[PDB]
C-alpha cells in the first residue's frame, strides 16, 4: 500500500477508521482498485455521501 | 496512568517538517464532530474513574 510519495506536487488523502501506520502489518482479503476524474473543488465530495 | 499534552508535528513519513506540516505530514491531535443528533455509538458520553 506505500506507493511513491512524491507521486505528484499536489495530493490529497484522508483515512478514516483506518490508520496509515504501520498498514503492511494489518491486512483485509480483497482490495479494489479504481479510477476517478474529478474537478479540483468537487474532490472533497468522496466521502460518505455527505 | 501517565499523562502526555504536546502538539508539536512529528515526522510522521520521515523528512522532518519541524513546523511545515506539508504532505506526508498530518496533525496529531483530531477533534470531534458530536452532531446534535446522530447515532448513539458516535454521540459524546461523560465517564470518571474512581
Amino acid at each position: 500500500y506505500s506507493v511513491l510519495y512524491n507521486l505528484a506536487p499536489f495530493f490529497t488523502f484522508k483515512c478514516y477508521g483506518v490508520s496509515p501506520t504501520k498498514l503492511n502489518d494489518l491486512c483485509f482479503t480483497n482490495v479494489y482498485a479504481d479510477s476517478f476524474v474529478i474537478r479540483g473543488d468537487e474532490v472533497r465530495q468522496i466521502a460518505p455521501g455527505q | 496512568f501517565e499523562r502526555d499534552i504536546s502538539t508539536e508535528i512529528y515526522q510522521a513519513g520521515n523528512k522532518p517538517c519541524n513546523g511545515v506540516a506539508g504532505f506526508n505530514c498530518y496533525f496529531p491531535l483530531r477533534s470531534y464532530s458530536f452532531r446534535p443528533t446522530y447515532g448513539v455509538g458516535h454521540q459524546p458520553y461523560r465517564v470518571v474513574v474512581l
